Order: C-alpha cells, then structure tokens, then sequence
C-alpha cells in the first residue's frame, strides 16, 4: 500500500518497469475437489495448467485451458512462501 | 513462456 | 514443484477453485524513473494503476491502463509478503 | 478485485 508517481520528462522516455503476472489460488471452496486434495492450497501460484505454462497468461486464457479437458484438471503449483 | 513480459 | 490432479466424478461438478491474478514488478531498469523513485521494489504487487484496481487484470489490460495517462503514471504497489 | 470478475472453476 504505497502510492507512487512517476513523471516523464520526454515522450520517448520509459518508466523502467518489467511487469509480469502470476495466476494464484485465491480461494478453495469447502467440501470441494480442491478442498479434499492433499497438494493444492490457497495462495499457491499456478505455474502450469494441463501442460501449458501460465506465466503472464490472462484469466480468460486460463479458463479456456481449463475447459479444454472435460473432467480432469492437471496443474503444477508452488507454495506462495516458495515463490 | 510464450507470453512476453510487459515493458513500460 | 507440486503436481495436482483433480478428477471430476460428475459433469456439473466444480473443482472448487477461485483463481485470481497478480501483476508484479519483475525487474527495474538501472538509473530509470522507477529506480530513482525509491518506493518501488522488485517483487512488488501492483494493486492499482491510474486510479483503477488491477486485480484479475491481464498484462494487456494493465498496458492500456498505463497508457491512459500520457506523461505520468500513478500506481499503488505493495511489498511481496515473502520478501 | 473488481471490474474483471474472478475465475471460478
């Protein structure tokens, strides 16, 4: 929670930021498949869905990757304290 | 990844 | 590092996952506006850009949010909890 | 989060 203001002095200048995105497990529903699984936890950063790297991927594209395999969802996840 | 970072 | 496989037993069954996204500062360029500002650090999650909350947003969404303000850029950033 | 809905699956 820090307000930052960057002001350019030229139009061709850059801010100097390389921004990226991670998909993460925000919530797991009670009495759900995810709830009962041993290996997935709230806070987990999702590195792969069904064999595809999710780094920088939009949630819309993540949804299509999930819908592609009807019945099963494979992921590679990492503990938030490990990323 | 196939999706590049955003540079600004 | 953790493999997850969730298998539905019925068609309308849900996985029980709420997946969200975080845009974060992967790298700051040397001697840049961002570097010289002091308040942004690598690892920071970008919570707000030019007055709009960024949660669930894609890098493409953030790019247009950033380009909305022509010469200047306002953000709210927040430390990564595990830094 | 706001404006962009969450992904529920």
């Amino acid at each position: 929670g820090s307000k930052v203001t960057l002001v350019k002095s030229r139009k061709n200048e850059e801010y100097g930021l390389r921004l990226a995105s991670h998909i993460f497990v925000k919530e797991i529903s009670q009495d759900s498949l995810a709830a009962r699984d041993g290996n997935i936890q709230e806070g987990d950063v999702v590195l792969k869905i069904n064999g595809t790297v999710t780094e920088n991927m939009s949630l819309t594209d993540a949804k299509t990757l999930i819908e592609r395999s009807k019945g099963k969802l494979k992921m590679v996840v990492q503990r938030d304290w490990n990323s | 990844s196939r999706v590049p970072d955003l540079l600004v």
